[PDB]
């Protein structure tokens, strides 16, 4: 969840993400998670505020370990009322050396233990006063989780509501930009060819410097390339801007650049310091 | 589009995707044939299946011309195709072994049995030019000469791993709308194949309707929350779900496809519903 | 020299190929002259850019750009006018003199007679198919560009060879998916099941006899560029001849 | 280099320039629009074959070779232009017909017949679309009775045998004439006399 900011300045959000149902990730990061947020405006358009996020993580080792000390050796109510009912710390300390194999936790298995021993771990229950059901089941225990594999079942069956949530926070705090502006040009397709059926991209770019450069680059297009040279007349509005070509080209290289942050400052109107271009086919 | 119902086919599918909304696109098939006559006269060529009405072709004395003929799909839900194979005409006879692996018998019923499907409904009918009057018909026992693993993809969709469709909601998004998508997935009947893994991954992957191959990580795009991967259950059905707050561009494709393990090269369905969203 | 500038030649096998010389007064002299101007109060300069134009040969002629050229003077600015030139048959390399002209209008009004009218030479700095085995060649009589809509359309296509076996060649379409990194791994799948599904050819094993007008019949709609399905092949020692040429979209 | 076409009236609007060296790429001042080719040809073959109605001994059957090409020129007056529409009107063409060329003239002139020549090579070959390659005639005399008006050539005769009775019957002759076509297409082959309209 992400945090609107302590002030309650009246920041929207749309998008949030609860996982009730799907309390299942993996995070070798190979793979990609991504996470989006729709902030909205206020009233007042402003930059810099605080903004926080629950994460509500767990770990791997404690979920498949919940499953296999409450349904692969406890599930029962004499076991855990009489065999390990007192020596339950002796099964936390037996469980935080176990090192179960997570590369194929995700390919058809589940708690498929990798190859530690059992001989030094008998010798240790042994040497207390473990009695002999108990040492039954944990040895059970054990040798059937030797080798073992599992299902997608009980992914939240056997932690449901019975794990801890370390909710995680941070800070993220809304970065921007120097100058704001808003130009809009005027575009006119004198193509050399007939037409190359261009794809837009209505850009809105930022710029954060002094004495500074907020370039942009035209559409791009997939036919027959290096063509369909367009007619520009620039029409800056609200500041004084600077140029780069009129009647340039949609070619390989585009570099219709507008270097118009080295004058015309303003304030900050917006959410950041930004200027939306937008060019229209006349 | 409107405008088109001058070729003798688009009409049929047209006619029953006015009325009958249910039986919906994207699933009929064509089945292209081509005639070519061994003689000196023209022939006439009126094509029926089932309720299908070709116009009067004409083939002069070596012109081919392929019949474009629209059929519908077949459910695996509904025939079973698993039946006593390739039936005797008589009844009886020595009883030898087979000799054949138990699955090559399995391939073999399947590319017998939807070949006298596409045979039980389809009827010539045909005229001569020069006279008038001797009419006839075909029939096409002898000319079909088998199928191979196209065709019987193509007609039969159970021969396919899974069976998926998948909707979006309201295809007019402006921008500002995270819109869930939803995903129906069914197992078909070679859901008795493999069995050794139980779970397999399901990548949806996101087309620009013009261009292709938008990367990822998506930008002025589409933005999801979550993430493209979502394991799916083996014999069972699963409701797999992602939210979609798209940025700004006219429209695109959404598609699956399914990989049996996350290494390279074990992707085992390139499956192909893309459905098209259209954003202001 | 203020006005920094180069000369772009774009070559093009439409027989054109366009030339753009692009200018720009960069810093080198401005950042020395914009600060005499702000000792003398002034940063926005005005060098009256209004006399511009081309030539080609030893015959001094102004060839019409295809854009225009008013008066345009301002500070800081930089353009690239555009001007179609046509392309010649071999490297007859037409050298060119850049000529233009700008009255730096300075401040308090104060005109100076300046130009930029020079020569250097214009080098640009850099259909049909041809056979592997035979003296045959492929192109489209029809354009290579064309529009329609879902429904049919005729296509045509030129056989030039030599007459030494002047014959027996077969077309088919060969709507099949080629079988074939994860996003690769569903990009070459997805060209090719747009390739194998698009159009469909209604007279494949089309034999020759040189004209022939092939029968075409598109069902989904794109741009197919180099439409590569169909394949001619000599029935004498078989190579698998490709047209890879042409185009049609479909909107 | 061009390719073949049939017996229609097509056109021909080819792409490359020649060279046609002048001062500069300034207006030729005055560019053909209509061509025309083979229409020396109509006033080559009637003359061939109205002196072949008596035996051949003539100066036009006099060792002549210029039927391989029937190579027509293109005149102008005061750099490099494109090719115009040609409008070829391929209908009497003989059999041997299977080249042509333009020896173009670039004119320049003060007061002067200053010119030059600028020439193009053109193969073209021919569909042989249809042939009669008999004919034979046939009188008769039956009057024939009503309800045979499904024949489209009887009701000629009949609709002038009830109007206009000076014009009688066993008086008009058939001739017979047979089309054969050395092509793969089908062709549709309506034929008019002065009045007669021959079905589809």
């Amino acid at each position: 969840e992400l945090s609107a900011p302590d002030t309650r300045n009246d920041y929207n959000i749309r998008g949030d993400y609860i996982a009730t149902t799907p309390a299942l990730i993996t995070f070798d990061g190979n793979e990609s998670f991504i996470n989006c947020y729709e902030i909205t405006a206020n009233n007042n358009f402003d930059s810099k505020d605080i903004f926080n996020l629950k994460v509500r993580y767990n770990t791997l080792k404690e979920q498949l370990d919940c499953f296999i000390t409450d349904a692969v050796l406890i599930e029962g109510d004499v076991e855990w009322f009489i065999l390990f009912e007192k020596w339950k710390t002796f099964w936390e300390l037996e469980i935080l050396k176990k090192l179960k194999y997570d590369y194929d936790a995700f390919k058809e298995n589940r708690i498929i233990r990798l190859l530690k021993t059992s001989i030094d771990l008998n010798k240790t229950k042994s040497k207390i006063r473990n009695l002999c059901i108990e040492k039954a089941v944990l040895d059970k225990i054990l040798i059937c989780l030797n080798k073992v594999s599992r299902g997608i079942a009980v992914c939240n069956t056997d932690m449901d509501e019975y794990v801890r949530n370390l909710v995680p926070k941070q800070l993220t705090v809304p970065v921007q930009l120097p100058g704001f502006e808003q130009f809009f040009h005027v575009q006119f397709e004198q193509m050399e060819t007939s037409h190359d059926a261009l794809h837009d991209t209505i850009a809105t770019i930022g710029n954060s410097l002094s004495y500074t450069v907020i370039v942009e680059n035209l559409s791009g297009q997939w036919g027959q390339d290096v063509i369909d040279d367009g007619g520009y007349i620039f029409e800056i509005l609200s500041s004084n801007e600077w140029l780069i070509h009129g009647q340039k080209r949609c070619a390989i290289k585009e570099k219709r650049k507008e270097f118009e942050v080295h004058l015309i400052p303003l304030k900050k109107g917006y959410l950041n310091f930004p200027r939306v271009e937008i060019t229209n086919i006349n | 589009s409107s405008q088109v119902e001058n070729v003798d086919w688009i009409e049929y599918v047209m006619s029953k995707i006015r009325a009958e909304s249910n039986l919906h696109s994207r699933d009929f098939i064509l089945l292209l044939l081509d005639f070519r006559n061994s003689w000196i006269d023209g022939i006439k060529l009126n094509v029926q299946f089932e309720d299908f009405t070709s116009n009067e072709y004409h083939v002069e004395a070596s012109h081919t011309s392929r019949i474009i003929v629209p059929i519908k799909k077949i459910d695996y839900k509904k025939y079973n195709f698993e039946n006593t194979p390739i039936p005797r005409i008589f009844p009886g006879r020595q009883f030898i072994q087979s000799g054949l692996n138990e699955e090559q018998t399995i391939e073999m019923r399947q590319k017998f049995w939807c070949r006298e499907h596409i045979i039980s409904k389809l009827k010539c009918n045909w005229k001569l030019t020069t006279d008038q009057s001797v009419t006839g018909s075909v029939d096409f026992n002898k000319f079909i000469e088998k199928f191979d693993h196209k065709m019987v993809y193509t007609i039969y969709p159970g021969r396919l791993f899974y069976g998926v469709q998948l909707l979006l909601d309201e295809p007019k998004v402006k921008v500002g709308e995270i819109i869930n998508l939803k995903i129906i997935t069914e197992p078909t009947s070679t859901c008795r194949r493999k069995q050794n893994s139980t779970v397999n991954f399901l990548d949806i992957v996101i087309f620009d309707s013009k261009t292709s191959k938008i990367l990822p990580r998506s930008n002025r795009r589409i933005l999801y929350n979550g993430s493209l991967t979502k394991p799916i259950s083996t014999t069972k059905v699963s409701e797999i779900n992602l939210e979609i707050i798209p940025i700004e561009k006219g429209r695109y494709e959404f598609s699956v496809c399914i990989s049996k393990s996350n290494n390279q090269d074990g992707i085992i369905q390139f499956d192909s519903e893309n459905v098209i969203l259209s954003v202001i | 020299l203020l006005n920094m500038r180069l000369r772009n030649i774009s070559l093009k096998s439409e027989h054109c190929i366009l030339s753009s010389l692009d200018f720009q007064t960069s810093k080198a002299s401005e950042q020395l002259t914009k600060k005499f101007i702000y000792p003398q109060e002034h940063n926005s300069f005005l060098k009256l850019n209004f006399q511009e134009i081309s030539y080609k040969l030893i015959d001094g002629t102004s060839q019409i750009e295809l854009d225009p050229i008013c008066p345009l003077k301002v500070p800081l600015t930089a353009f690239s006018y555009d001007s179609i030139s046509a392309t010649f048959k071999l490297v007859l390399l037409p050298k060119s003199t850049q000529p233009h002209r700008v009255k730096i209008t300075l401040a308090y009004e104060l005109e100076l007679h300046p130009n930029l009218k020079l020569p250097v030479r214009t080098s640009w700095e850099t259909s049909l198919v041809n056979s592997k085995l035979s003296n045959v060649k492929f192109k489209f009589i029809n354009s290579n560009i064309k529009v329609i809509k879902g429904e049919k359309f005729t296509m045509r296509l030129q056989i030039i060879n030599s007459s030494s076996s002047p014959l027996d060649l077969v077309v088919y379409y060969n709507n099949t998916i080629n079988p074939i990194t994860l996003e690769n791994q569903y990009q070459l799948h997805n060209k090719y099941r747009k390739i194998a599904e698009g159009i469909i050819l209604l007279s494949n094993d089309y034999k020759i006899p040189y004209f022939a007008d092939l029968r075409f019949i598109g069902i989904m709609s794109g741009y197919y560029g180099t439409l590569s399905g169909l394949k001619v092949l000599d029935l004498n020692t078989n190579e698998l001849i490709e047209v890879g040429n042409g185009a049609s979209v479909l909107i | 280099k061009m390719t073949r076409n049939s017996w229609m009236m097509l056109d021909g609007t080819k792409t490359d320039f020649h060279i046609t060296v002048r001062n500069k790429s300034l207006s030729c001042a005055i560019n053909h629009i209509k061509i025309i080719p083979m229409n020396n040809i109509e006033q080559m073959l009637k003359p061939d074959y109205w002196k072949k109605m008596p035996p051949d001994d003539l100066y036009i059957m006099e060792k002549q070779l210029d039927w391989l090409s029937k190579s027509c020129v293109r005149i102008i007056k005061l750099i490099t232009f494109d090719l115009e529409l040609d409008n070829t009107a391929v209908p009497f063409n003989f059999t041997g017909f299977d080249l042509l060329i333009e020896y173009g003239m670039s004119a320049t002139d003060e007061s002067c017949i200053y010119l030059k020549k600028l020439s193009i090579p053109y193969e073209v070959t021919l569909r042989r679309t249809i042939e009669v390659p008999s004919m034979d005639i046939i009188p008769l005399n039956e009057l024939f009775s009503s309800q045979v008006e499904n024949v489209d050539w009887i009701e000629y005769v009949m609709s002038k045998i009830r109007a206009e009775s000076n014009l009688h019957s066993r008086d008009f002759i058939l001739l017979l004439l047979d089309f054969r076509n050395s092509w793969i297409d089908g062709i549709k082959l309506n034929v008019q006399f002065e009045d007669f309209t021959s079905n589809e």
